[PDB]
């Protein structure tokens, strides 16, 4: 996801294509319609790179970091693909 | 930053004819044509009926005349 939406007024704003993409989503996630039935999964390798105004309560707000297992994360997956 | 947009333009394929009106007007021609003819049929063919049944009135009054002749001349032949 970092690849589209990115700090806007920062970039060139990709001759002014990324800028409105940003716009859009932004409008489309959360605005004056109200949806209730929808669920957004991202993922990135650069999260410092993202929007500030799309990582706030009522939008993609549950973030979570993936690292290098230890001991016993390692055993379970060494179990899981000798099966 | 050499990232280039574009618009487009349209073009209109032109209308379905430039060979309606060809074949057409001899269409129109024919049609005229053929309906006159139809018309004079039309005339013929009412003027044929009344004279065929001009002619069934004649048939059976000589049917009728011939038939009362020959009934009387055997009766008085007798």
């Amino acid at each position: 996801i970092d690849a589209i939406c990115k700090q806007r007024g920062s970039m060139a704003g990709s001759t002014g294509v990324h800028d409105t993409v940003v716009n859009q989503l932004l409008s489309k996630i959360d605005g004056v319609e109200q949806l209730n039935n929808i669920l957004v999964i991202g993922m990135t390798n650069r999260p410092d790179l993202i929007d500030e105004a799309l990582l706030r309560p009522g939008r993609l707000e549950v973030k979570m970091e993936i690292g290098l297992p230890d001991e016993k994360g390692r055993l379970q997956i060494l179990h899981i693909h000798t099966a | 930053d050499m990232r280039n947009e574009l618009e487009e333009m349209q073009r209109r394929a032109d209308q379905l004819a430039d060979e309606s009106l060809e074949s057409t007007r001899r269409m129109l021609q024919l049609v005229e044509e053929s309906k006159d003819a139809g018309i004079r049929t039309l005339v013929m063919l009412d003027e044929q009926g009344e004279q065929l049944e001009r002619i069934e009135e004649g048939m059976d009054q000589i049917n009728k005349d011939m038939k009362e002749a020959e009934k009387n001349l055997t009766d008085l032949g007798k």
